[PDB]
RNA sequence: AUAGGUUUGGUCCUAGCCUUUCUAUUAGCUCUUAGUAAGAUUACACAUGCAAGCAUCCCCGUUCCAGUGAGUUCACCCUCUAAAUCACCAGAUCAAAAGGGACAAGCAUCAAGCACGCAGCAAUGCAGCUCAAAACGCUUAGCCUAGCCACACCCCCACGGGAAACAGCAGU
C-alpha cells in the first residue's frame, strides 16, 4: 500500500492469544498495522514470567543499532525494554514512575502505620 | 609443561588406544529407514570404500575436548535502585545478533532490586537454547540425568548413550557435563566395563580422567585380559608422562623399561591392584609362550 | 479350481497348488532383491524392494500373495486391469 | 551502464529490415516447461537500430541494449553481426566457410 | 514411462546436478555445433546433455545453439563488459567441456559456499513468526514459558475475565 | 490409491459412473461444562448511538487504522528519481510517478487487428506494426497470503452530475 509520508518505528507486535501477551520487536513502516506487514524482525519480548520467573527478552542489537542508524523511531514500549536492557538511559518515565510508587507505597505505610 | 589432552602426542596415544572398530563405529541405527543402494565394485574399489569408511569413522570419533569446569559468571553491569520494587520479575536480555558464538553474547539481567548483572552459565544456556535451539538439547534439564535413572542406563549398560546425551545436553565446561562424565567413567571402572567405550569418541576423554586420578589400574588389566598389550603400555608411558615425578615413572627411569618392562614397573609401583597386573600379565604371556612355542 | 460345488472346487484348486509351486528369491527373508516392473497381459505391477518394518504396502491379493511367499515388507502398484488372475 | 532496458546482450536472427535504420531481430530463450521438465524455445521479437543498414534478413546479430529507448519498441543498437547470412567466417580459424565445408582452407596460412 | 530417450534429463535432480553456475558477467552462450562429424560428437552429446543444467543453475543467461553453419565446433560467450570468450570444443568431450567452461567463466565453490550462507543469514533462529519464514509461530511453543491458552486453559488470575470480577 | 462395485448367458479388454478418505457450508435429529480460534449469503437499502483528536492559539492528524472483493495481469525484479525519516546537512533507509522485463483461467464456433511502426533536429519521408509460438475479442476470477492488489454510493475518474451513501463498530 503506497503510503505518504510515514517513517521506520522500532516498536512491538502483539501475537500470542487471549489472555497470552507475546510481542515482536519489529521494525516497521510507522503507518503500517500494528502486527501487519513489518522490515524486520529485531526482536521478542514475552511478558510473563516463565518457569524461572523471568520475562524472555530478546533483542537484535546489531539489527537495532543499524535500524536506529538508518534512521527509525522508537516506540516508548520498546525504549523502556532498552532502558532496562542498559542499551539505553533509563527511561525518564520509568525513574519518575518508580519515585510515584514509592511515594504512594510510603504514603500506604505511614497510613497503616498511623492506624 | 604438563601435556594437555589436546596436545599431539596425547591425541596420538589416545586414538591408538581407542581403535576404528568399523562395525562398532557405524552400527546401524535405529531411525526411519530408505531402501538400500547396491554397488558393483571391483576389489580396489572395495578397498577405496573401506578407505573412505575409515577416514569418515576417524572423523566420527574425533575426541570432545576436555575443558575446565567453566567459572562461575558474577558481573554486576549497574546498580540503578530506582527501579527496586517497580517490578517483581526479572527481565533476561539477549544478544541474538546471528555472527556472534554464543560465548561472546551480552545476555544480561535486570533483577528486581534494580541490578543488571550478566546472566549466571545455566541462564545463559538456556536462553540459547530459547533462542538457537540446537538439535538434541531441552532448555528444562531431562531428568535422566537424575542419579535415579543414570543407574537404570548404567544397568543396562548405556554408558555410551549416556555420554551421548551429556554432550548433545550440556557443554564441555558445564559442572553438569562434568559431574555426569566422571560418574559414568567411575561406573565404568567399578564393572569393568572399559570395552564399552572403545571405538568411541569417549574412550579419550575416559583414559584422560583415569590417568589424572591415578586409577588406570583396571584398564591395564582390561587391556591385557584382551590383549592389548601395545594399548597398555602406551597407556603406561602416558601415565608417567602425566606423573613425571612418580615414584612409578622414576623407578622406570632408573631401571630400563621399554613395553612389557614398563607395565612390570607400574605393577611394582604406583598401583592399587599391583599383584592382580602382575597376575594378568604372567597369564598373558604364559599363553603367548604356549601358543607361539 | 473348477466345480459344480464350492467346496469341491477348494478342494480342486489347493490340491492342484502344491504341484506348482514357485520358489521365491527373498532377500534377507523380508523382501525382494529388487524393484520389479512387470506386464502381465494387460496388468502391470510395480513392485519396490523395502526396508525392514515398511510393510506389506500391495493390492489386499498382493497382500495375501506375499504373506504366504513369506515376504514381510515391500510396496506394489498395480496399474491397467485389475484381473485377479492376470 | 545504468540502462533502463532489462536485456542488455542479446543474440538474435534479423527476420525484417522493412524499416529505415531499425531491424526485427527474433531472439529465443530456453524455457523450461514446468511439466515436462524439458527446454524449449521462447521467441521475442526486438528491434535493433541499425544506422548503416548493414543487416540483412537471415543475419545472426547480437544486439546491446541503449541507455534509453530511442523508440517505442527500438530499445536495442547493432552490436555486432556475429554470423552474416551465407558470409559466414569460422571463428575458431577465421576462414570463410560454406556450411560445414572450408570456403578457404586453413592450411592457406 | 517417461519419453523420449534419457528421460533422465527431464529429472529436477538431473538438471540441478550441474556443476557450472556463470558469474555474473555472462550473459549469452551461444553453442555452435554440427549434428555429424566423429569430432563433434563431445558438443553434439554436450547440447544434449548438459546444456539443460547450465540454462537451469543460470536461468538468466540466454543460450542459443546453432547447427552445421561452421566446419568445426565452438562455444561463444558474451559477457557484459562487451567482452567475447571463444571456447573451441572440437575433439573435447562434453565432460572436459564443462569442465573448462567451468574453470574459465564459472563461480567457484568458495563464491557458491559463501553465497549460500549469505542467503543462511536471512533465516533467523530467533525469530518468530509463520511456519514459511520462521521455526517457531510463537514463544508459547517454547518449554518453560506460559503455554498456549487454547491448549492449557491460564489461571483464572491471569485471565481478564477474572480479572474484571476482582476489581469489580 | 493397496483399491473396490457396476456392462455380459459367460470371459477378456477398453471405458464412464459410483464407494471407500479429508475438509468447508447448509439442513434434519440431538446437545453438558471449560479454554481457544473463526464467524451476514448479498459492492442491495439503512433507523439509531459511537468510530479523530491534540495543543498556549500556529501548525500537525483526521490521506493512517478499520472495511469489502465490485472491478482486475496497477502487486514482483531492474533503471532513474520524487515525497518521507535520520534535531540541520548527510549519503543511509523507505518508496511514488516514469522507462524495461515477468505475470490468472476458459473459448480459435473470438483468426485476423485496422494504424495498431520506423527514421528525421524539424520540415517531412518510408509503409510499416501485432498475430495459429494465439494478436484482436467474449466470459470467469481478488492474488503469487509475515501479506499484496483494487475499491471506497454510481457516472472506470469526479470539475460536474445523479443523489444524499455503515464495503468503520454495534444494530436493522
Ligand atoms: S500461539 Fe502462542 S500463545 Fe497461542
Ligand atoms: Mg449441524
Ligand atoms: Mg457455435
Ligand atoms: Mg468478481
Ligand atoms: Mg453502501
Ligand atoms: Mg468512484
Ligand atoms: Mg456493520
Amino acid at each position: 500500500k503506497a503510503y505518504r509520508g510515514g517513517h521506520l518505528t522500532i516498536r512491538l507486535a502483539l501475537g500470542g492469544c487471549t489472555n497470552r501477551p507475546f510481542y515482536r520487536i519489529v521494525a516497521a513502516h510507522n503507518k503500517c498495522p500494528r502486527d501487519g506487514r513489518f522490515v524486520e524482525q529485531l526482536g521478542s519480548y514475552d511478558p510473563l514470567p516463565n518457569s524461572h520467573g523471568e520475562k524472555l527478552v530478546a533483542l537484535n542489537l546489531d539489527r537495532i543499532r543499524h535500524w536506529i542508524g538508518c534512521g527509525a523511531h522508537l516506540s516508548k514500549p520498546m525504549e523502556k525494554l532498552l532502558g532496562l536492557a542498559g542499551f539505553f538511559p533509563l527511561h525518564p518515565m520509568m525513574i519518575t514512575n518508580a519515585e510515584r510508587l514509592r511515594r504512594k507505597r510510603a504514603r500506604e505505610v505511614l497510613l497503616a502505620s498511623q492506624k | 609443561k604438563k601435556p594437555t589432552f589436546m596436545d599431539e602426542e596425547v591425541q596420538s596415544i589416545l586414538t591408538k588406544m581407542t581403535g576404528l572398530n568399523l562395525q562398532k563405529t557405524f552400527k546401524p541405527a535405529i531411525q526411519e529407514l530408505k531402501p538400500p543402494t547396491y554397488k558393483l565394485m571391483t576389489q580396489a574399489q572395495l578397498e577405496e570404500a573401506t578407505r573412505q569408511a575409515v577416514e569418515a569413522a576417524k572423523v566420527r570419533l574425533k575426541m570432545p575436548p576436555v575443558l575446565e569446569e567453566r567459572v562461575p559468571i558474577n558481573d554486576v553491569l549497574a546498580e540503578d535502585k530506582i527501579l527496586e520494587g517497580t517490578e517483581t520479575t526479572k527481565y533476561v536480555f539477549t544478544d541474538i545478533s546471528y555472527s556472534i558464538p554464543h560465548r561472546e553474547r551480552f545476555i544480561v539481567v535486570r533483577e528486581p532490586s534494580g541490578t543488571l548483572r550478566k546472566a549466571s552459565w545455566e541462564e545463559r544456556d538456556r536462553m540459547i537454547q530459547v533462542y538457537f535451539p540446537k538439535e538434541g538439547r531441552k532448555i528444562l534439564t531431562p531428568i535422566i540425568f537424575k542419579e535415579e535413572n543414570l543407574r537404570t542406563m548404567y544397568s543396562q549398560d548405556r554408558h555410551v548413550d549416556v555420554l551421548n546425551l551429556c554432550f548433545a545436553q550440556f557443554e564441555p565446561d558445564s559442572t553438569e557435563y562434568i559431574k555426569v562424565h566422571h560418574k559414568t567413567y567411575e561406573d565404568i571402572d567399578k564393572r569393568g566395563k572399559y570395552d564399552l567405550l572403545r571405538s568411541t569418541r569417549y574412550f579419550g576423554g575416559m583414559v584422560w580422567y583415569f590417568v589424572n586420578n591415578k586409577k588406570i589400574d583396571g584398564l591395564l588389566i582390561d587391556q591385557i585380559q584382551r590383549d592389548l598389550i601395545d594399548d597398555a603400555t602406551n597407556l603406561v608411558q602416558l601415565y608417567h608422562v602425566l606423573h613425571p615425578d612418580g615414584q612409578s615413572a622414576q623407578g622406570a627411569k632408573d631401571q630400563a623399561a621399554e613395553g612389557i618392562n614398563l607395565i612390570k614397573v607400574f605393577a611394582k609401583t604406583e598401583a592399587q591392584k599391583g599383584a592382580y597386573i602382575e597376575l594378568t600379565l604372567q597369564t598373558y604371556q604364559e599363553a603367548l609362550s604356549r601358543h607361539s612355542a | 479350481g473348477k466345480a459344480t460345488d464350492r467346496m469341491d472346487a477348494f478342494r480342486k484348486a489347493k490340491n492342484r497348488a502344491v504341484h506348482h509351486l514357485h520358489y521365491i528369491e527373498r532377500y534377507e527373508d523380508h523382501t525382494i532383491f529388487h524393484d520389479i516392473s512387470l506386464r502381465f497381459k494387460r496388468t502391470h505391477i510395480k513392485m519396490k524392494k523395502q526396508p525392514k518394518g515398511y510393510g506389506l504396502r500391495c493390492h489386499r491379493a498382493i497382500i495375501t500373495i506375499c504373506r504366504l511367499i513369506g515376504i514381510k515388507d515391500m510396496y506394489a502398484k498395480v496399474s491397467g486391469s485389475i484381473n485377479m488372475l492376470s | 551502464v545504468r540502462s533502463s532496458v532489462h536485456a542488455r546482450w542479446i543474440v538474435g536472427k534479423v527476420i525484417g529490415t522493412k524499416m529505415q535504420k531499425t531491424a526485427k531481430v527474433r531472439v529465443t530463450r530456453l524455457v523450461l516447461d514446468p511439466y515436462l521438465l524439458k527446454y524449449f524455445n521462447k521467441r521475442k521479437t526486438y528491434f535493433a537500430h541499425d544506422a548503416l543498414q548493414q543487416c540483412t534478413v537471415g543475419d545472426i546479430v547480437l544486439l546491446r541494449a541503449l541507455p534509453v529507448p530511442r523508440a517505442k519498441h527500438v530499445k536495442h543498437e547493432l552490436a555486432e553481426i556475429v554470423f552474416k547470412v551465407g558470409k559466414v567466417i569460422d571463428p575458431v580459424t577465421g576462414k570463410p566457410c560454406a556450411g560445414t565445408t572450408y570456403l578457404e582452407s586453413p592450411l592457406s596460412s | 514411462p517417461m519419453k523420449g530417450r534419457f528421460p533422465i534429463r527431464r529429472t529436477l535432480q538431473y538438471l540441478s546436478q550441474g556443476n557450472v553456475v556463470f558469474k555474473d558477467s555472462v550473459k549469452v552462450m551461444t553453442v555452435n555445433y554440427n549434428t555429424h562429424g566423429e569430432l563433434g560428437e563431445g558438443a553434439r552429446k554436450f547440447v544434449f546433455f548438459n546444456i539443460p543444467q547450465i540454462q537451469y543453475k543460470n536461468p538468466w543467461v540466454q543460450i542459443m545453439m546453432f547447427k552445421n553453419m561452421t566446419p568445426s565446433p565452438f562455444l561463444r560467450f558474451y559477457l557484459d563488459s562487451g567482452e567475447q570468450v571463444l571456447v573451441d570444443v572440437e575433439t573435447k568431450s562434453n565432460k572436459e567441456i564443462m569442465e573448462h567452461i567451468r574453470k574459465i567463466l564459472g563461480k567457484n565453490e568458495e563464491t557458491l559456499r559463501e553465497e549460500e550462507e549469505e542467503k543462511k543469514q536471512l533465516s533467523h533462529p530467533a525469530n518468530f513468526g509463520p511456519r514459511k519464514y520462521c521455526l517457531r509461530e510463537c514463544i508459547c511453543e517454547v518449554e518453560g514459558q506460559v503455554p498456549c491458552p487454547s491448549l492449557v486453559p491460564l489461571p483464572k488470575e491471569m485471565r481478564g475475565k477474572y480479572k474484571a470480577a476482582l476489581k469489580a
